[PDB]
């Protein structure tokens, strides 16, 4: 009863998520591409080819950190949109890819459009992961698995 | 010559088409209780017997080949006559045309997206290529078109006792659950149940194309009033025990789920053989959709009479003798409607414009039985089942608008008055360069298509 | 000559192949080689689609130990009566399955288990008619 | 030994086993939560799904295991992850152990 009043609880964020996990169609079918982590932070994408939009998830389990993603990812603009912060003070604020700054237990879903996709380079062949692969299509608005 | 038990025979093979297999989804997720949407199949089925009662006396008395076209030319002048001959070109019989062939892609891609929804490209794709197809067909030939109609509708008959036979055995076994605490969530409101009246009524459009029959009716005064209200009240006895060998079954939260009815419920009930659902329903509809397409040329013919619609509309091709601008006219509007909407959107659009019409029909009824006219009428009908159609209609129109206002209604309102501004500035003043621009466009058009006057 | 109303001797004429000859088949095979090209279409849509996710991978589980989730007899222990009080609750959460941990009629409720009757609910947990509500 | 019950190709089994492996996180490091991650996903078969279970009856509730800075940092990484997450009672607002 107190939790579902308050604006920035556990009950509150679990509601967001389990609806953002919902009806996305990039969360329940998208690929998993695990990009690299060093100790105190897990960084991972989640990608659709017809979609062109990427899910950014960065969650620190560490001290806090100062990091720089432009480096890390190298398919990200300089200025991308929090979609979800565990934290919650980022509600729709946008923040710069040069300094994210994250609280010792912080997590974003960092949410951007781009056409360079993970999983088909070269490189991320070995640390990307799907159950069944499946395209999108725009024109149609359909799944197929041809692709 | 034909008797009564052929009387009713036709008529109730008309009524029972591919609504009853569509329906029940959408009026039950309006009334969101078994109890109620039980009682809107009798409650639609009662007003669907009080108007085609009506009819029959609009039939007998005025006695002219036009359909309903004569009735509000006898009535209310030139203008409602004029006013229905433009919507039943452009909104009710292409329309009706979109639901039917819609609802056919509905049953023959569903099992092949067992357990979830298909894609609306694939339900729009198929229900466009059966469209050209229907409209095809039924202009290169005429015999192709009575050739499949005796078996498309046994066909449709053999799955409606197939689902009542199986829905009754079932409920023998005592699987009463779902009807066991009916009305507890029962949202009754001039939204919801006006919204609801108008699915159910589709499920009996057919019952104003009933006056025909009585010019082979051995005794027509005497029986046709007897083989209609023995024929219809016995379809909607057939309705609700064809929508009570549904929730027999499934439950009220597992209808929503699906567009195509019967096929969960083949599923559900006969799965050794579950393909002969979507099969059979597949047959009834696509031949529901021959019968709309016969009588496209009739009504224009009659109307091309008068000067309200063009007469090079009712020409006919030489090589066949099939109304080719009729049809392809008539399905060329059909595929301009089922781009947009869907198959909810549509009978809403549907049974809002053809409802108005007939009530103006049968208020004419009364006006001419009242002051206007004092001619003879063969067989009449108390005074008391016309103001009631009558009154219902007029709440089957405007509630709706006023409650549930959607989209799909302003562009049914446009129309008609689009059709209102093409009988003054065409057919009422007659303007001199009004008639340059008719004359080349027929015979250019019969010069391309090959087409003749009838007669 | 075109005389625009024209039965059919007349129009033979003209209709013959002048110019309009040639749109008649060529819009004639067009709308065949469509209709084949629509329901082709849709037997490669039907085809190149993939199976949809079924309710198990769709959405979260959730877990209820049922002894502790809703007393309603004041008894002082959670049963089956009091986990379908609260299934308004359990869909804010968007939740899709809901996972009941054990409640046979057992003996011993705990150490993996030790079932009496493997078709009864447990009497702390309700009667079998509990559980079909 | 988990995996087997994935099944084969041609022999039908288990439609997931229960991944409890995030449930024995006792200390909130990132390559103790990466480990498991890895190793759930690099050997499951090939068209498969996987699930993410972060708590269960028989093990010390999440908050007592890692402190309730990490509730939420908990349960938007099983949302996520590709598969089902699988939730336990009163983890979604933050219950502690007695
Ligand atoms: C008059 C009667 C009309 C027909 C009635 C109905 C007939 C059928 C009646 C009944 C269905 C019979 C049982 C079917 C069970 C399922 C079988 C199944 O999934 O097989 C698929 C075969 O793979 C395919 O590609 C199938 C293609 C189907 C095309 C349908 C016809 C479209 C045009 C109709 C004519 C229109 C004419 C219009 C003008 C008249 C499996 O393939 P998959 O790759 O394993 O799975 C892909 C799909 N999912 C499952 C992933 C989603
Ligand atoms: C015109 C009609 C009668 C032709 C079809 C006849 C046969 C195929 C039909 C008529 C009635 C049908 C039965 C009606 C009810 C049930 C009970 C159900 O739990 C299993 C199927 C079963 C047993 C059906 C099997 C098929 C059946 C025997
Ligand atoms: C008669 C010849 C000359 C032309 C025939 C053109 C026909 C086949 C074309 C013209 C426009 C087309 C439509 C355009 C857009 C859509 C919406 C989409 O979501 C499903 C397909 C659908 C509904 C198409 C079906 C096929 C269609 C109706």
């Amino acid at each position: 009863d107190v939790q579902k009043t308050q604006p920035r609880s556990a009950l509150k964020l679990y509601q967001e998520l389990s609806l953002l996990h919902a009806n996305e169609l990039l969360l329940s079918r998208g690929w998993f591409c695990y990009l690299r982590n060093d100790n105190h932070s897990i960084m991972y994408t989640r990608e659709l080819d017809g979609i062109n939009k990427v899910f950014l998830m960065v969650l620190n389990f560490g001290e806090s950190s100062l990091l720089n993603l432009k480096e890390m990812i190298s398919n990200i603009p300089t200025r991308v949109r929090i979609r979800l912060s565990t934290s919650s003070a980022y509600s729709g604020r946008e923040v710069d890819t040069h300094a994210v700054t994250l609280a010792s237990g912080e997590g974003l879903i960092l949410e951007y459009n781009t056409g360079n996709l993970l999983h088909r380079q070269t490189a991320f062949k070995d640390r990307c992961f799907v159950s069944n692969r499946a395209c999108y299509s725009r024109v149609l608005n359909i799944l197929y698995s041809l692709c | 010559e034909l008797g009564l038990f052929s009387g009713t025979c036709i008529i109730v093979g008309t009524i029972i088409g591919s609504g009853i297999f569509i329906s029940p989804k959408s009026v039950l997720s309006n009334m969101e209780a078994v109890g109620p949407c039980l009682i809107i199949w009798a409650m639609c089925g009662v007003l669907a017997t009080l108007g085609a009662l009506c009819f029959a006396e609009l039939g007998t008395m005025i006695t002219k080949s036009g359909g309903e076209y004569p009735y509000l030319m006898e009535a209310f002048g030139p203008i409602p006559a004029y006013l229905f001959s433009w919507s039943s070109l452009f909104v009710i019989k292409p329309s009706s045309f979109a639901i039917i062939c819609l609802s056919f892609s509905e049953y023959v891609c569903a099992p092949f997206y067992s357990g979830c929804s298909p894609p609306q490209v694939v339900i729009k794709t198929l229900a466009a290529a059966a469209i050209l197809l229907i409209s095809t067909v039924n202009a290169l030939s005429v015999r192709l078109g009575s050739y499949v109609q005796n078996v498309f509708t046994a066909a449709k008959m053999v799955i409606v006792v197939i689902i009542i036979i199986s829905g009754l055995v079932l409920l023998a076994q005592g699987n009463t659950r779902n009807f066991e605490n009916s009305f507890e969530g029962a949202s009754l409101s001039v939204g919801s149940i006006s919204l609801a009246l108008y699915n159910g009524l589709w499920a009996y459009d057919g019952w104003n194309q009933l006056n025909y029959i009585t010019e082979e009716l051995r005794n027509p005064f005497r029986n046709l009033p007897l083989a209609i209200i023995i024929g219809i009240p016995l379809v909607t006895g057939c309705y609700i025990l064809m929508n009570v060998s549904y929730f027999t079954v499934m439950t009220a939260t597992e209808l929503l789920q699906s567009q195509a009815v019967a096929v969960t419920f083949g599923d559900r009930v006969l799965y050794p053989a579950s393909w002969i659902v979507p099969l059979f329903v597949a047959f009834s509809t696509i031949g529901a959709a021959n019968g709309s397409c016969f009588t496209a040329g009739r009504l224009v013919f009659v109307a091309g009479r008068e000067g309200h619609m063009l007469k090079v509309l009712s020409y006919i091709s030489v090589k066949r003798l099939t109304p080719a601008p009729a049809i392809m006219f008539h399905s060329m509007i059909a595929i301009i409607y089922i781009i947009p909407g869907d198959i909810n959107s549509l009978v809403n659009y549907f049974s809002f414009a053809a409802w108005l019409f007939y009530g103006l029909t049968i208020t004419g009824l009364i006006v001419m039985r009242f002051t206007r006219k004092e001619l003879k009428r063969p067989i009449k009908v108390p005074i008391f089942i016309p103001i009631l159609v009558t009154l219902l209609s007029v709440f089957l129109v405007l509630a709706p608008i006023i409650s549930a206002p959607a989209w799909e209604y302003l562009y049914c309102v446009l129309f008609m008055l689009s059709g209102l501004v093409f009988y003054f500035l065409f057919v009422h003043y007659k303007f001199g360069w009004a008639q340059k621009i008719s004359k080349p466009l027929t015979m250019h058009l019969q010069m391309l298509m090959e087409v003749v006057p009838p007669e | 000559r075109p005389y625009a109303g024209m039965p059919k001797e007349v129009l033979f004429q003209f209709s013959g192949q002048a110019r309009y000859r040639i749109p008649r088949e060529v819009l004639f095979w067009l709308t065949v080689a469509s209709v084949l090209l629509l329901i082709a279409a849709t037997i490669a849509i039907i085809a190149i689609s993939p199976k949809c996710l079924d309710w198990w991978q769709a959405g979260p589980m959730y877990q209820i130990y049922p002894r502790s989730f809703r007393d309603s007899n004041k008894d002082g222990d959670g049963d089956l009566k009091g986990i379908q009080d609260k299934l308004d609750y359990i869909t804010t959460l968007n939740i899709k399955t809901v996972w009941i941990t054990s409640f046979y009629k057992s003996s011993l409720k705990d150490f993996r288990h030790a079932v009496e009757d493997f078709q009864e609910i447990d009497p702390i947990f309700g009667t079998m008619k509990d559980f079909e509500n | 030994e988990t995996m087997v019950y994935y099944g084969l190709p041609f022999i039908q089994e288990a439609d997931f086993p229960f991944n409890s492996y995030l449930s024995k996180l006792d200390k909130p490091s990132g390559n103790s939560v990466s480990e498991v991650i890895t190793s759930w996903l690099e050997n499951m078969p090939e068209g498969k799904w996987p699930n993410w279970m972060t708590g269960g009856p028989d093990n010390v509730r999440l908050t007592s295991r890692l402190g309730e800075k990490y509730v939420n940092i908990m349960n938007m990484l099983v949302f996520t992850l590709p598969g089902t997450p699988i939730t336990y009672y009163g983890e979604e607002i933050g219950m502690r152990n007695i």
